[PDB]
């Protein structure tokens, strides 16, 4: 048993007709402090799979190593490592799962909550949730901390049900995530402006984009807001 | 519940749900979470539902006395004094989250208050255990210089986001529509998007199929 | 805790207290009555907290005994009841509740009925053919449930006391040191005094 | 301090009919007041003609569901490819949760299938154990809303035949496949009303001679 | 919360960010923190906003009555009147008040209450969670009698960094200019100070 | 729970309810509360549900090992004292059980022990146990006599149980019966409550209590 | 611990064409320990019916408040209570005691004596007032009581057929329920009469 | 620890251990028991190799494992103890689980186990 | 508590000690024997922790048998109560310990002296002329201060226990449903079958 | 404690105050903060003494082994162990360790290792209670590639303000220059640096 102490906010997902997009900022709070700016928390496995995480950083890192690991081990004694017996999306998850509900039942949880998101080798996308208490699920939408009451909703706009997915496009997949980014930004204190997006399509494979900023934003309407309920000026 | 207010270029739409709970089990599927102050001056309330209703009676007497009593029309910022001197005084005890809207002769208002007695204003509100899937959308397509009808739009869409996304949440939309000029309009049932599909099978049973031990005429008369 | 056990017979209410009063790791007394008279013909039992027990009995004691007096007129078993319900209701949510319960065995002359009524310290009232207070409960009820008829005597009331008092003897892990029995009836309140060895 | 357990809500629903058995859930999976999936299956195929649920914290369902699976396919290896029946499931099954005593599985586990002699079989779990075959048992969330709509419609509880004068109960013949998915829906109708944690979808698992078939249907989402 | 009030040649400017937070969620994105008391005299607020509002507004009333019988009160009596208010009720209270105020004699004056109710006179004042991250800067930024112009730059670069640095800071820079010409309602937005 | 086993001239008589609860949710109304070790042992059911289960079916398997190594049917002493010796080693660990072994042999006659989690073991002629065992205690007491026949045994303990059904709330259900002799125990039925109230009310003239 | 739960007890109330219906047990326990038999929890103030679960001493208590109240009520307005106001005097009591309340969960049914409308209603410890058109539930097989009701239900039932529906909702619901049972009573009432019968049921 | 395989099987199927130890008993002073209908006696022989020995204290050939049973031998006195000690502590133990003393029988298929185990164990004879 | 009492005398040690087995509201048994017989000279009497009770005699009971048949010799009850002594001593400090009270009398046949040993559960031992254990203590120490003789006999400490049985059951709350009496003297131990009427 | 470490054009720089207090005694007025683990790999401890001494002693006695074998280690290396033991041992440390090193390859590095025991390669550090008020001032002032007099002059005018707020820093105010030249070990007095 521990406490978090470094940590990352929302991590967002979602699937479209040819894949999924997964996106997260580019923060490590310590507390209240906005402690460290070039954090990235969206970790790419071989060209197929991109792991988001949330909450502690040590633990990310700690997490970061194992798929390393795994990628190192894989291809020992294997010459189809890049082909046919590559890691595909599902492996990675599956190992991930076993090893966060393993932890939690030894009392020592990682404590962080996980999106794997990607494409497996027949075509099909691959979205999955795991957390600190080995809880898994699958949803067209997927969402981490805060993105979970905010991104969600306005994600389940466009991707509803399943039959939503092969009419749903990158752009406007895409747009979904940067504006749910947006959202996030306004209202969570744990947020930072900057973020990453990764695009893992089946035909155009792994577009991972750094250093995006949220752009676009309303604000001009706080100069007429003066007071708390009756002050004038 | 969510609830919502927004502003538009002349007045406030105000809108909730219409689930309450009692923990996990559905109370009320229909409950009307719109409470009226005054004429031109409605509520929304969240939290401990007997404090929201019980405060938003008190205030809207004590405002109707006060409207007599100078012969004018009751504002918003009376309503929005009244309320949070009287939760301040006690301390958050008075479990109280309400979005008070209205028009009165100075214009149109939309004002939080918070069980502590703390009030915000803004252009765009939303409370409850739904606020956060509302906010969303309020933050998403809100504008401003919106019309009467993209406001009850934006408003109602607000708190869908709630229904769907938030099991606090859920059944109709409510909504009320104060505009500058004319009279108040509450749209109870505004939407109904949650019609509870027909039943597989009757369960009208048999007469005679409860055992009685024994039977007798009450007395209502005198 | 102390024994009080009710029952209503057909011409008559049977009170049954234990005389035992504990403190820790002594039996200060073997022969205590835990009962007062109200009036000619109700009869209250009480058990509960150490003090509260008997200046309760005593407060309600003296205001039936005043309202007799003003009224020249005996209250009916049912609105005396009613009356101790109302005090211990009233305590409840004060400073210091009274922890108390009561049985108030009475016999109404008007009606030429029997009336046995239970009270816990809360103002939970009920009226019925037979009562008791605390843990005696457990082993008497299930016992009168089996052996108990409307229509018995005064002497079969005894005799199913007798039944009573001997389950707890065997199975209660105190010694409550015997009970005092009371019959009230259409001619007062009277007091069994040799169930020692009946 | 951690918090080992966590609660993902939802409903299962377990009827045996005279040569088949049901075992139906939603598909609805929550944290908190917050849905994490409209379809995440919890009812299961684990060969050998048993169907099985184990809910209230998934993670723990899951692992018990895994462990089972691999204790069907095990039993194959170790004892010449002999089928595992219902019975002989679910004393496996109340060791793999007794294993945990001091450290339980957080959940109500249901299995169904058919017995040694082709009748229906429905067998229910505390959640360190105990056991017992049933006609019916509904679990989890809503469980506290279904079970004594099960009584009085699956084992006919409190209804007599009309005119005995409560003397002559409603005798116990038994039900159709057809009549038994008509209960299951209007069960899952009925919870979905009345607890926030039940909707979105439902899914059946019917279990004959014949092996394995499912059936789904749309819940309200709200 | 990020608020602080400057003294400068011609009067004194307050500051303050707009974020209010329960918990992690910004209940409010715009808030105002610059509260007017008084024509010239304004205070910054910080912790319970229940508590600063109830404060503030019962000051209100007390200028306005003073005001009416004594004429306009000075920027020293304000502050007392909110010290007041604080030291006697400092147990149930949670409030960080800033007193800021323009009159033709004192010229600009900056007075800070912290939690217990003491009262402290200053050329400037800090105040809010995120007032931990400028001790340094506005310590060594700070000059006494500096223009309007570099007062704005002063506060503008201090909040940025508070905002920066604190999560329960952040939004927009509002700032409230007190000298002989008036009251002047000064705004920045993200896309500027967060650019410094 | 209630449950209670006596001895008497006949051998020894075991009844049971069936009421299984969580809080106040009833839980089942049809559970087992016997478990048939051998054809002269039976054990009853008090406590954890799953505490009970697990180890006296348990128990159960430690009395057949003893058969084939022994060549000898457990005594019930012997029996008793497993139950009881596993259980300790468990104390403190927060196991629940209200047990009591009845049974016949050659050696013992009929012989009851009852055993809980605490790790005490008493034999004994007349013991009940659970929630409901004071309510079953006052009805069995008063009307046990050693000379019953058979048949007023059997319904002493059907109709103690009933009591306890009725006044304890975590009591109902049906009563279980079971006669043990020299020749081993005989099932005499399950007795759902919500018919025998009414027909022993009706015919004994009990429960003036109810609005009959 | 919970004084809404040293009691038990359940109260349903249900609308059907041109009649209501309301239904208690009689239970009366302390805990495990059955007291009482004959405790029922349906009163009634001219045609207006208020059924209360929780603690009984509150029971009895607001039983006793309300008749003082429709009392004084009658003798000043010369007319009985209607449903639709009694339920807002006891909700208005029920706020009164806002921070020390009555540990409770009444139910109002009866039918306006004006307009001939059937009015059911039911309220938290503290006043909040539940309106439903269909049913109400209170007491400690509440979440039985929701399950049966939302089953069984179905509008515009006549008398015979809604005294079936409600009779076997609380049956069914009080046999899941430890604390609750003990005996039955329903009213099924109407513009010109009122009908109560006792219920067979369980008695474990 | 040490667990060479002492007793181990040859080539003509005899484990020679086993059957050394054989010898050793074959050397041991003889023994013998007789069953009556309503008794059974156990007699030993003494040597006489060396005289002058203290009969109050030394050891006797007959050992009481429970009031009921007793114990003789021919072979290794040292060895016998070991037995004789395993078997007393096992005869209390059944009187604790069982609450009835060991049959001879099972007294007797004890000591015969422990024995077997000793010739296929790791690092003994 | 259970009644755990002990008196040595000119020629003996008896050993009384109650009969009731008590768990929560319920007596549960009325003739338990809360005794071994260490070996034909010593007995061991025992209170406590409902499980540990029982377990522990018996488990000294198996010692000092195994011992009395390798050694073909009773140990004296000095060198049994020293090796009680030192197991309770150990599970004090242990993870779980012994929550056990004993009295053990014995006769020292080489000695031919009667003695009682007094070891609470921490290993606390004394020789004394007579012990008890828990709160009977407390009232029968001071009456046997008074009324005890060292050169009594048998029959004067059988009259003795009485008049502290008398005391306990006039003055204890809990009803321990009598005493079995021992005698351990020369002859080895014998009960007295009839003290319930004596 | 204030600590700090700084990459610049030349290597890297670590900088500390000296004060270590048992509540609010000074236990020690003269610490030296700044631990070598290797010639040119040295780290700024803060948080538990007792558990930054043994940490940076199993890490010296590691890269001294680490060197018998396989020759220097990089920073980096000495940094991955720093962040084995403090993550490892999470539960029973509180440790914030700055690990600065210089090779002829990289340059100056600088790693930060807060308590959790994640790791982060920074241009400049800081750390400590007294980092806090000086987070705004370092993050105006900090430029990449300054000087080693420009660096000393950041360092010093940083850990001034920060000994001037903290109560926890003070003392002198002790620095580690880490170069191709060398080890320099330079000292600032309290009459210098509280003028600044
Ligand atoms: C009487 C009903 C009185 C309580 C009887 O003792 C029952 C025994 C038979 C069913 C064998 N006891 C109960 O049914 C249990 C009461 C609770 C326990 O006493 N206790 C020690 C757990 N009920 C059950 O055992 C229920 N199991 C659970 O409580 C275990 C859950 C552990 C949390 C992970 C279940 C069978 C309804």
């Amino acid at each position: 048993t521990q406490q978090p102490i470094v940590t990352g906010t929302s991590v967002i997902s979602m699937k479209y007709d040819n894949g999924v997009i997964i996106a997260a900022d580019n923060l490590g709070s310590y507390g209240s402090l906005l402690r460290f700016n070039g954090v990235e928390r969206l970790i790419p496995v071989g060209d197929n799979t991109v792991v988001g995480i949330s909450g502690d950083i040590s633990d990310m890192q700690h997490i970061e190593r194992l798929l390393k690991d795994l990628v190192t081990e894989n291809a020992y004694d294997n010459p189809l490592a890049d082909a046919e017996e590559a890691l595909e999306p599902s492996y990675i998850f599956e190992y991930l799962a076993t090893v966060m509900y393993q932890r939690r039942s030894k009392m020592n949880p990682l404590w962080n909550a996980i999106i794997v998101a990607g494409v497996q080798s027949n075509g099909d996308q691959f979205l999955r949730y795991v957390n600190l208490l080995g809880v898994t699920y699958s949803s067209p939408t997927l969402a981490t901390g805060f993105g979970a009451h905010m991104a969600n909703p306005l994600l389940r706009k466009v991707v509803d049900r399943e039959s939503d997915i092969p009419k749903t496009t990158v752009q406007v997949a895409e747009e979904a995530i940067v504006n749910a980014m947006r959202v996030l930004y306004y209202r969570d204190a744990r947020s930072s402006r900057n973020f990453s997006l990764a695009i893992i399509d089946k035909n155009t494979g792994l577009t991972f984009k750094k250093n995006l900023q949220v752009e676009n934003m309303k604000w001009d309407f706080a100069k007429d807001i003066k007071g708390y309920g009756t002050q004038k000026i | 519940t969510t609830i919502v207010g927004v502003k538009f270029n002349n007045g406030v739409v105000i809108a909730a749900d219409t689930r309450s709970t009692q923990g996990p089990i559905v109370a009320d599927k229909n409950c009307a979470k719109l409470h009226r102050i005054s004429p031109k001056i409605w509520c929304a309330g969240a939290g401990t539902a007997a404090d929201t209703e019980a405060v938003t009676q008190l205030i809207g007497s004590n405002i109707e006395l006060h409207s007599l009593y100078t012969s004018r029309e009751p504002r918003v910022v009376s309503a929005l004094q009244m309320l949070k001197q009287h939760l301040f005084k006690y301390q958050g005890h008075i479990g109280a989250y309400l979005i008070v809207a209205g028009v009165d002769p100075t214009g149109s208002h939309l004002f939080s208050i918070h069980a502590h007695g703390s009030t915000d204003v803004g252009y765009y509100l939303s409370l409850g255990s739904g606020s956060l899937a509302a906010m969303a959308v309020l933050e998403s397509h809100w504008k401003q210089d919106l019309t009467k009808e993209e406001a009850i739009k934006l408003a109602s869409d607000a708190i869908q986001a709630g229904i769907w996304n938030d099991l606090g949440s859920g059944s109709n939309v409510d909504v009320c529509v104060m505009e500058i000029g004319k009279d108040a309009e509450y749209l109870r049932n505004y939407l109904t998007p949650n019609v509870r599909e027909e039943k597989q099978k009757s369960y009208k049973f048999p007469r005679g199929t409860t055992a009685v031990l024994k039977e007798s005429i009450v007395n209502i008369c005198d | 805790m102390d024994i009080i056990l009710g029952i209503r017979v057909q011409d008559s209410v049977i009170l049954a207290s234990s005389k035992a009063v504990t403190r820790g790791i002594s039996v200060l007394k073997d022969s205590d009555d835990k009962t007062r008279q109200l009036s000619p013909h109700t009869l209250m039992s009480f058990a509960g907290e150490a003090g509260d027990t008997v200046q309760f009995a005593e407060y309600i004691q003296a205001n039936i005994q005043l309202y007799s007096i003003r009224e020249d007129y005996e209250l009916s078993p049912q609105a005396v009841s009613s009356f101790v319900r109302q005090e211990l209701a009233k305590s409840i949510r004060s400073r210091r509740p009274y922890q108390v319960n009561v049985l108030i065995g009475g016999y109404d002359k008007k009606k030429n009925k029997p009336e046995l009524y239970q009270i816990d310290y809360l103002g939970t009232k009920v009226e019925l053919p037979y009562g008791a207070h605390g843990y005696s409960g457990f082993y008497t009820f299930s016992l009168l449930d089996h052996h108990y008829r409307p229509d018995m005597t005064t002497e079969e009331g005894l005799d199913l006391l007798k039944l009573c008092v001997q389950e707890l003897e065997k199975r209660m892990p105190m010694d409550f040191k015997g009970v005092i029995v009371k019959i009230v009836d259409k001619d007062g309140i009277r007091q069994v005094d040799d169930f020692q060895a009946q | 301090q951690f918090n080992p357990y966590g609660d993902n809500g939802g409903t299962i629903l377990g009827i045996a009919g005279e040569d088949f058995a049901v075992l139906a859930g939603d598909t609805r999976n929550i944290t908190d007041y917050s849905i994490n999936s409209r379809y995440e299956p919890k009812v299961f195929d684990c060969g050998d003609n048993i169907v099985m649920s184990a809910n209230g914290f998934a993670a723990d369902g899951d692992a018990l569901v895994k462990r089972f699976k691999n204790s069907v396919k095990w039993y194959h290896f170790d004892h010449n490819d002999k089928k595992l029946s219902i019975n002989s499931a679910a004393r496996n099954i109340q060791h793999l949760l007794y294993g945990k005593r001091f450290f339980p599985y957080y959940v109500h586990t249901i299995i169904a299938g058919l017995d040694e002699d082709g009748k229906g079989a429905v067998y229910s779990f505390d959640p360190v154990g105990s056991y017992e075959r049933e006609q019916c048992r509904a679990g989890g969330a809503a469980a506290s809303l279904i079970m004594p709509f099960l009584d009085n419609q699956v084992n006919f509880k409190n209804q007599y035949e009309p005119g005995t004068n409560g003397k002559v109960k409603k005798p116990l013949k038994y039900l159709s496949v057809e009549e038994v998915i008509k209960l299951v829906r209007d069960s899952f109708t009925s919870a979905t009303e009345r607890h926030i944690q039940v909707g979105d979808g439902l899914e059946i698992l019917i279990v004959t001679k014949d092996g394995v078939r499912k059936e789904f249907y749309e819940l309200k989402r709200d | 919360t990020s608020i602080m009030a400057v003294t400068f040649k011609d009067g004194v400017i307050l500051g303050a960010d707009s974020r209010t937070t329960t918990g992690a969620y910004i209940a409010n994105r715009v808030t105002d923190k610059l509260t007017r008391v008084h024509d010239k005299i304004w205070c910054c607020r910080s912790g319970s906003a229940a508590d600063t509002q109830a404060i503030a507004d019962i000051v209100q009333y007390h200028l306005e009555l003073y005001t009416s019988q004594y004429g306009t009160p000075s920027t020293e009596t304000a502050a007392s009147v909110f010290k007041e208010l604080c030291y006697e009720n400092k147990d149930n209270l949670t409030a960080g008040i800033i007193v800021a105020g323009y009159d033709d004699k004192n010229k600009g004056e900056v007075y800070t209450i912290p939690l217990g109710g003491s009262v402290h006179k200053l050329p400037y004042a800090i105040a809010g969670s995120g007032s931990t991250f400028i001790y340094g800067y506005c310590d060594k930024n700070f000059r006494e009698n500096m223009s309007k112009e570099e007062t704005v730059d002063f506060i503008k670069h201090s909040l940025s960094q508070a905002i920066k640095w604190d999560g329960s800071s952040g939004g927009v820079i509002r700032m409230v200019v007190l000298t002989a010409a008036g009251v002047e309602r000064l705004i920045f937005y993200p896309d500027e100070y967060e650019q410094l | 729970t209630t449950t209670l086993a006596f001895r008497f001239q006949g051998g020894i008589i075991v009844a049971v309810d069936s009421r299984a609860t969580a809080g106040n949710w009833v839980a089942s109304q049809t559970v087992k509360k016997v478990i048939e070790i051998n054809p002269f042992l039976l054990g009853t059911m008090a406590g954890g549900a799953a505490d009970c289960q697990f180890w006296e079916t348990w128990l159960g398997s430690q009395c057949r090992l003893h058969e084939l190594r022994e060549k000898e049917r457990i005594s019930v002493a012997a029996a008793s004292k497993i139950l009881s010796n596993l259980v300790y080693q468990y104390k403190g660990a927060g196991l629940s059980m209200g047990t009591m072994i009845c049974g016949y042999t050659r050696k013992e006659g009929p012989t009851i022990y009852y055993v809980d989690s605490d790790g005490t073991r008493l034999k004994g002629d007349i013991f009940c146990v659970g929630s409901g065992q004071t309510f079953a205690y006052g009805v069995l007491d008063s009307n046990y006599k050693w000379d019953l026949s058979v048949e007023d045994a059997l319904y002493l303990g059907k109709r103690s149980i009933l009591a306890a059904a009725h006044r304890d709330a975590y009591s109902g259900g049906s009563v279980n019966l079971y006669h043990v002799t020299e020749d081993g125990w005989i099932y005499h039925g399950n007795h759902d409550v919500g018919e025998l109230f009414w027909k022993v009310k009706e015919e004994e003239g009990s429960f003036n209590n109810v609005i009959g | 611990s919970d004084p809404s739960s040293i009691n038990g007890g359940i109260v349903v109330a249900m609308t059907g064409k041109d009649c209501v219906a309301i239904a208690c047990d009689l239970r009366l326990g302390s805990q495990s320990l059955g007291v009482s038999n004959k405790f029922e929890k349906i009163f009634h103030y001219g045609h207006v019916f208020l059924g209360i679960t929780g603690l009984a001493t509150d029971v009895t208590t607001l039983n006793e408040m309300f008749r003082y109240k429709t009392n004084l009520y009658k003798l000043k307005e010369e007319r009985a209570i209607e449903p639709e106001t009694f339920t807002q005097l006891v909700s208005s009591s029920l706020y009164e005691r806002r921070f020390g309340p009555y540990f409770v969960g009444p139910v109002v049914a009866g039918i306006n004596s004006k307009s001939g409308k059937p009015f059911i209603a039911g309220f938290d410890l503290i006043g909040c007032i539940d309106e439903a058109k269909d049913f109400i539930v209170s007491g400690t097989a509440s979440d039985q009581l929701f399950g049966m009701c939302e089953s069984l239900y179905e509008p515009n039932l006549e008398p015979e057929d809604l005294f079936e529906t409600i009779s076997q909702a609380l049956l069914n619901a009080a046999d899941r329920d430890a604390l609750s049972g003990w005996g039955a009573v329903v009213y099924i009432i109407k513009k010109d009469e009122v009908v109560k019968r006792y219920l067979k049921m369980r008695q474990d | 620890g040490y667990d060479r395989a002492l007793s181990i099987f040859s080539p003509d199927g005899h484990i020679f251990q086993v059957e050394y130890a054989l010898e050793a008993v074959k050397r041991g002073t003889c023994a013998v028991g007789v069953k009556g209908k309503n008794c059974v006696v156990l007699g030993c022989e003494r040597r006489s190799t060396l005289k002058l020995q203290d009969t109050r204290i030394t050891p006797s050939k007959v050992s009481k494992i429970d009031s009921h049973v007793v114990l003789s031998f021919s072979g290794l006195n040292a060895d016998s103890r070991i037995l004789i000690e395993k078997a007393r502590v096992e005869a209390q133990s059944h009187r604790l689980t069982l609450e009835d003393p060991v049959t001879v029988e099972y007294l007797t298929r004890y000591v015969a186990g422990v024995q077997q185990r000793y010739t296929q164990s790791g690092g003994v004879r």
